[PDB]
RNA sequence: GUUGGGCGUUGCGCCAAACUCUAAUUUAUUGAUUACAU
DNA sequence: AGCCGCGGAACAAACTTTTTGATCCGCAACCTACTGGATTGCGGCTCAAAAAGTTTGTTCCGCAACTGTAAATGTAATC
């Protein structure tokens, strides 16, 4: 929601299948979804391995231009 | 290619002909040199900058 | 688990400290607590404000590498 | 992939049928409801 | 609703590993016999100098479970 280039996105990855492929033009936002899967995978790894209880987060430059 | 490490390091040479051969056959499109050229070319056109220093 | 529980004193109330580090997993058997030492540092920080030239203690250690 | 019916080597196996806006219900010593003991 | 120590990070001076722009010195060339001047020229080898690439000491950023007088409650199901 109001990430880099997507206003509102909902996706569901298959569980009986072990491979999902993102296909699109250069400038649609397939890299954005992977960058959104991280910053949460970092948090999961941090709380599964370390005691830090810290990780990544949404920076000011990643806010959608105009939103808050 | 282009990242913060080149733009944030912006803060002269007259761009002679013998320059552009420099750092050409290396293997990277150095955006830092292009940004410096952009700045140098457009600077050809202080109180506000001093105000920015004082307010900071 | 591993814990160092040295206790300090300043001619009065005891100011404790526990330095602990446990492997992930067995995590509840030893935890650190820096309450007293933080309080003592706050005391000296306040002392430097009320009296700019206030006396501070000396802390130093010397291994064998002094003259080698 | 999901929903309702039927039989009984019944904390569910089988049979017989259906539906696809891109896309599945979880909280008690609480409050509302069904029910027994009052 | 407040914010513990822990560990990455965003920055920023120091080391540290090469990119470059001369300088040199064999080293075969002339020239003629051969040190031919009173010569050039030409390609490996080396030089610090400086624009690039790590490495390391400091400063904030975030986050969890529950708090001081305090409910055992026959069955199922809701937020
Ligand atoms: N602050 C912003 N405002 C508007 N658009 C943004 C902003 N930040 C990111 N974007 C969009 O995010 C896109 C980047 O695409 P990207 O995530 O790299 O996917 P891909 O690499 O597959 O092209 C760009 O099209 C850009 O417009």
């Amino acid at each position: 929601e109001n990430y880099k280039g997507f206003e509102s996105l909902i996706m569901d990855f298959s569980m009986k299948k072990n491979s999902t492929i993102l296909v699109g033009n250069n400038g649609c936002g397939k890299s954005t979804i992977l960058d959104a899967i991280q910053k949460g995978l970092t948090h999961l790894s941090s709380r599964l391995s370390t005691r830090s209880h810290n990780g990544d987060g949404i920076e000011k430059h990643e806010l959608r231009k105009g939103q808050n | 290619d282009v990242s913060t490490r080149d733009i944030e390091n912006s803060e002269a040479q007259i761009w002679d002909k013998f320059k552009a051969y420099n750092k050409s056959l290396t293997g990277k499109a150095d955006f830092k040199l292009f940004f410096r050229w952009f700045k140098e070319l457009i600077e050809i056109e202080t109180a506000l900058r001093a105000e920015i220093r004082a307010k900071e | 688990y591993a814990s160092i529980a040295i206790n300090y004193d300043y001619m009065g109330i005891r100011f404790p400290m526990i330095i602990a580090t446990t492997e992930p997993g067995y995590e509840d058997r030893a935890k650190s607590n820096y309450s007293g030492i933080n309080e003592l540092g706050s005391i000296f920080k306040t002392a430097h404000s009320i009296n700019p030239n206030v006396s501070f203690p000396l802390i130093a250690m010397y291994t064998v590498e002094r003259a080698n």
